RNA sequence: GGAAGUCGGCAAAAUAGAUGCGUAAGUUCGCAAGAAGCAUUGGCUCUGAGGGCAAUUGCCAACUCAGAACUGCUUACGGCGGGGAAUCCAACUGUAUAAUU
RNA sequence: AACCAUGACACCCAUGAAUUGGGGA
RNA sequence: CAGAUACAGAAACACGGGAGCAGUUCGCAUGUCAUGCAUGGGCGUCCGUGAAUUUUACUGUGACCAAAAAGAUGCGACCAAAGCAGUUUGCCGACUUGAAUUACAAAGCAUGGGAUAACGAAGCAUCAGCCC
RNA sequence: GAUCUGGUUGAUUCUGCCAGUAGUCAUAUGCUUGUUUCAAGGACUUAGCCAUGCAUGCCUCAGAAUCACUGCGCAGGAAUCUGCGCAUGGCUCAUUACAUCAGACGUAAUCUGCCGCCAAAAUUUUGCGCAUUACUGGAUAACUUGGCGAAACGCCAAGCUAAUACAUGAACCAAUCGGACGCUCUCUUUGGGACGUCCAGCGAAUGAAUGAAACCAACGCCUCCGGAGGCAGUAACACUCAGACGUGUUGACUCAAUUCAUUCCGUGCGAAAGCCGAGCUGCUCGGCGUCUACUGACGAACAACUGCCCUAUCAGCCAGUGAUGGCCGUGUAGUGGACUGCCAUGGCGUUGACGGGAGCGGGGGAUUAGGGUUCGAUUCCGGAGAGGGAGCCUGAGAAAUAGCUACCACUUCUACGGAGGGCAGCAGGCGCGCAAAUUGCCCAAUGUCGAAAAAAUACGAUGAGGCAGCGAAAAGAAAUAGAGCCGACCGUGUGGUUGUUUUCAAUGGGGGAUACUCAAACCCAUUCAAUAUCGAGUAACAAUUGGAGGACAAGUCUGGUGCCAGCACCCGCGGUAAUUCCAGCUCCAAAAGCGUAUAUUAAUGCUGUUGCUGUUAAAGGGUUCGUAG
């Protein structure tokens, strides 16, 4: 029954600088969680500089400019979070909110046709009253009536302009993951294979593309396609290849050097 | 008021507890009911979370089932017979959960002849009815424990719901080696 | 797991955890222990001296917290 | 009102049965101890525990203890310790001037 | 000043004359 | 080649609600009152059933970990204590950053088996070929 | 930086403690202080007592306006009713050791407004008198008419009128599916079909079923009117639909979900019997608002594996009246000895129970060869409280203090009948003490609440929050002068130097804007012409605080006192020549700073795990046996 957030309780990657002001906007309950998850004040505000202050935020969003679903949406504090599309109709550019190799936030431009494509992950199997199979999403979206071979692990392919399914996408070793929660957030890689442990949580074994080799918990992996290439939507810049530490001070070092 | 924490027991090696904090009002209880056997009355307890439960006090009939025809029927109760917990709960007539009671059979009666066309109403019948009944009868039997109490008119039943709780008072009847075990009981 | 330390109960004992603490400044260990009771059903018959294993439950008891499964 | 009476609380008043709890200094470790002190107690209608003998059933005997609901008091035969803190003497039970010790 | 003012168990450690008890030549 | 000796998480027996059309390796015909517009020699999968069926501490590498503070990677806020920002010999813009760490003990997947400790035994308390 | 020095003897080598020494966002007091940046600030003692003022409310195009309200019928709308919030934030640390808390985990034992996806086929109603089909009813505020009462967040009666408050109630035209009957009709030989009647929506309670996967007699089919095969094929179901589920989920379910039987009466269910834009009584389209059912998120409560100071001049603790477990029960949202009845005799402890002392936990600070010692009221997270202590209403959520009720201690007004008060919120006062700031400005930023975007014929609140005043707690930069000239020189061998005259530039303390900042003011940052703008020379724009026997840098200087006065952290000095007192002159340290007091860390191998000592300096038990370890 909390109703605030102090500025150094928030979240890391909204990047709020700690020496101005006290708090920070309580995202309402919603499609995400709060701590996996960005506001809409944020992103108007912070990410790309319409509004300098948060009453201007006001005067946009309370408009309906901005739409999130493909409906617009008049709370600044509405949850917004991974894989989901920003489009800002007056001034024509569209996001999608994906992780960047380094586990942050990223909004990468997409096309039209992209806009109106969503990757949900499946949590929850169960039956309505009378007979009513239906599943629940990462995100909160409930689909009346998926193919019967849909199951806890794998994803779905939505339209959300028009609301139905348009394939499913099962889980296996051939396809292809992008890693969403503990510390390895933001890497595609291969399932190499997957350890049961029943009754605690099970371990899936990755390879990067790069041929490297990581581990993580199996409910962080997000199903993207069975190939890198078959990939419904489209994917940040260094398309979640990590590289050492030291080769990265040295690459920004001698850029900068040529840059001037 | 009254409370259902743990902060006044003693710990397991015999020691006080201390107490800080004052008492709160997730851990409250509640006066019992106390449910008597008569007409009808009923009170409206606000629960937690809005809802409202039915503090039965006085019930009089309730839904018994049989379980061996997989039917059930409305029928009135006479008296409490019997008690686990103790003599004193059977003597001021009160209800609870698994009490021992006895029920009219009256209706039972109707639904045995009906279903089965054995009266303890009947040359009135269509003949498709009196060609099913012994289609059942080939099947299906009865057991003398049961048919002594049909003709008897009194039937020996037990309470299954919680009446101080959703105020009401169903049940099933007894068959088997569990009413053998309340006949040698009683 | 741990050992069975008492059965004078009825369908409950007692049974006892042994395990080394270790304290940073002398760098040594030192043996401790705790006491648990469990509920134990019917289907097992432990003698005192033997090892169980134990799952979680739901509040049993004003102490039972713990089931016996798999007597050994 | 409460020992102001009187040499002196003399005489009177006062405590009181039973049950549950609780009980100090001192001590020769046995006691002191019923220390001190607190609570209950009627009537009526019920419930439980405590046995014997014949073939699980039947029949039969003794009043004791514990518990509950209702109901009532004008505190209501007889019989039945007042208590505590100290000083002097004699260790103690006992005997002993029939007729003033 | 119940004292060797010298806790108990185990290992290594240079020489020469004596002494108490058992054993071998 | 097989089998036979050792070893084996593993071995035998089944599941078509089991491997997005029952995995991998040596278009005539059925149906047509049809949207029937449909179907056209071993391994390794999966799930159950019986033989079998060792555990801990220590060490390597992963999993899992609010911020502020602390170490630090980059940038003359005129320096510094700071803070994450900022730089173009100019326009209706470009490059963008904000790295990466740690953690009393306990906890969790998997590697070795040297030093360790927990069980068992007290040996006549034991006797048991295999195949056809 | 892995450091040491003075005091036991006539001298020496030791043990050992006293004293010295460096820090401390560590407190206080003394002396002294030009500029600027960043900053803690009535915890310590008395969770002591408090005058006055303010701190929580909200209106859009979109619940409800006949203000005897305002502006030229239209607008703005005072006031009240209705909906949501006020359980958040802020303050303090009194209580508190199987408690709280931290790391790891659970709820298959539960509740859950606002928020996100999303669902809805029960209901014989209204007008006309049998044809039609959502223009439904009553009351109550605000107001005005009398008023009562010394007050007082005091209160009475009468007369009006609304709803997104309250209360009724919708056949229409709306599918699919299944049970029970009739002694109603038809056919052939439950047979089957039909016709009629009754029940069949979401949610709840009770009971039954599913919740899988390890040779004949009746029915189907074929072959050759009726009258005879004998098994090729063949998911099933007597037509209206020849596949309209033979397949939920879990690591696991008495869970999800389906069919059947008997039942819900207020303690549940709408098409708000509604609010704005348009477009064309009479229709179409678009934004809104609200009941009930379901599962995600924000939460709430409960269980808890491991860990957390000192004390044995605290050794046993727990059971009438719950202690440890069992059985049906009751209460709760739910499990539970949380609680009633009955039954058994258990549970904890030298691996320190029980009792006592200090104390809010943690993230973290100080000191740092390494190991450690110590502090943590305080900004982030968690818990708890609102003078003392208990009960409870309304809420989804409270056992709430700017909610109510009572008692206990202090306390205010009064007409003596009565009525009130709760600063450990903001600023301020008394007292207490060694000890701690203004009765300021603002919603500009950061956020919360809301019936709200901003703009107008039309400005939401907010001592949360921010800004400035006081402020050597502490921390970062940094002025108090730089070059030469001419004599007088000083030492050394001609090259720094020490005063005496005297120019010659530079710059800020100081003061002023074309002005920047600012929510408005202030401080920084710019600048003394851009035609066009003030200023050191005995730089009176003047640096202090401690010392000069040793430890420990620095006088065998000059006066005064005479074991007095005084210094001296320790050793010591002072009895007429004081290297130590009181002074003058020089000098030393560090400097806008520097002394003193108390506590604490390092010095300390003087608490020793790394890493001490025990013949004689303090210290081996009188000797054996012996259990836990
Ligand atoms: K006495
Ligand atoms: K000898
Ligand atoms: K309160
Ligand atoms: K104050
Ligand atoms: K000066
Ligand atoms: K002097
Ligand atoms: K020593
Ligand atoms: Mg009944
Ligand atoms: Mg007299
Ligand atoms: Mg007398
Ligand atoms: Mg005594
Ligand atoms: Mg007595
Ligand atoms: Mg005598
Ligand atoms: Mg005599
Ligand atoms: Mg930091
Ligand atoms: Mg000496
Ligand atoms: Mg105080
Ligand atoms: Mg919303
Ligand atoms: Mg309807
Ligand atoms: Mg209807
Ligand atoms: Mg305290
Ligand atoms: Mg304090
Ligand atoms: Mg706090
Ligand atoms: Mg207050
Ligand atoms: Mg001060
Ligand atoms: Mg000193
Ligand atoms: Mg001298
Ligand atoms: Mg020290
Ligand atoms: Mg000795
Ligand atoms: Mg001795
Ligand atoms: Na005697
Ligand atoms: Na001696
Ligand atoms: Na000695
Ligand atoms: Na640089
Ligand atoms: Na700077
Ligand atoms: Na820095
Ligand atoms: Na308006
Ligand atoms: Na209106
Ligand atoms: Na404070
Ligand atoms: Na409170
Ligand atoms: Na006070
Ligand atoms: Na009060
Ligand atoms: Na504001
Ligand atoms: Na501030
Ligand atoms: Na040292
Ligand atoms: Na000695």
């Amino acid at each position: 029954a909390k109703k605030h957030l102090k500025r150094l309780y928030a979240p890391k990657d909204w990047m709020l600088s700690k020496l101005t002001g006290v708090f920070a906007p309580r995202p309402r309950a919603g499609p995400h969680k709060l701590r996996e998850c960005l506001s809409l004040l944020i992103i108007i505000r912070n990410r790309l500089k319409y509004a300098l202050n948060a009453l201007e935020a006001q005067m946009i969003l309370r408009q309906g400019l901005v739409c999130v679903d493909g409906k617009p949406r008049k709370d600044g504090k509405y949850p917004a979070g991974f894989m989901d599309v920003v489009e800002i109709p007056k001034t024509g550019d569209r996001f999608r909110i994906l992780y960047d190799v380094k586990g942050r936030f990223a909004l990468v431009r997409v096309s039209e046709a992209e806009s109106s494509i969503k990757m949900m992950k499946v949590v929850n199997v169960y039956t309505g009253t009378g007979r009513i199979p239906v599943a629940v999403t990462h995100d909160g979206h409930r689909i009346r009536y998926p193919d019967p071979r849909t199951s806890r692990g794998d994803t779905l392919v939505y339209d959300v302009k028009e609301k139905k399914v348009l394939d499913l996408i099962k889980i296996g070793n051939g396809k292809v993951v992008m890693v969403t929660g503990g510390a390895n957030r933001g890497r595609i890689g291969e399932i190499v294979s997957i350890e049961r442990h029943p009754g605690a949580f099970d371990i899936a074994r990755l390879k990067d593309a790069s041929g490297h080799e990581f581990a993580t918990r199996a409910t962080n992996i997000f199903v993207i396609g069975k190939d890198m290439s078959s990939v419904p939507v489209t994917l940040p810049k260094q398309q979640g290849l990590r590289i050492n530490v030291i080769q990265e001070r040295e690459e920004k070092l001698i850029a900068a050097e040529t840059r001037r | 008021g009254i409370v259902r924490s743990r902060l006044h027991k003693r710990k397991i090696t015999g020691g006080k507890t201390k107490i800080h904090r004052k008492r709160m009002k997730a851990e409250l209880g509640r006066l019992p009911a106390n449910t008597k056997l008569g007409p009808r009355r009923v009170s409206p307890v606000r629960a937690r979370g809005g809802n409202f439960k039915l503090r039965g006090l006085r019930l009089d009939t309730g839904n018994f089932a049989w379980g061996t025809e997989a039917s059930a029927q409305r029928a009135r109760i006479l008296d409490v017979v019997y008690n686990a917990t103790s003599n004193e709960l059977v003597r001021t007539k009160t209800l609870v959960k698994n009490c021992i009671v006895v029920v009219d059979a009256a209706p039972f009666r109707l639904w045995y002849a009906k279903h089965y066309g054995i009266d303890l109403d009947v040359k009135k019948a269509s003949s498709k009815l009196k060609r099913k009944w012994e289609y059942r009868r080939k099947h299906h039997k009865i057991e003398k424990a049961l048919a002594d109490q049909l003709r008897e008119g009194r039937l020996l039943a037990r309470i299954t719901s919680r009446p101080g709780q959703t105020g009401r008072a169903d049940g099933a009847l007894l068959e088997g080696a569990e009413l053998q075990f309340y006949l040698k009981k009683l | 797991r741990g050992v069975v330390h008492s059965t004078k109960m009825r369908r409950s004992i007692v049974i006892r955890r042994n395990y080394l603490h270790f304290i940073r400044k002398y760098q040594r260990y030192q043996k401790r222990h705790r006491n648990i009771t469990v509920h134990c059903s019917p289907c097992f018959d432990p003698k005192p001296g033997d090892e169980v294993v134990v799952g979680q439950c739901r509040p049993l008891s004003k102490t039972i917290r713990y089931n016996v499964l798999q007597v050994v």
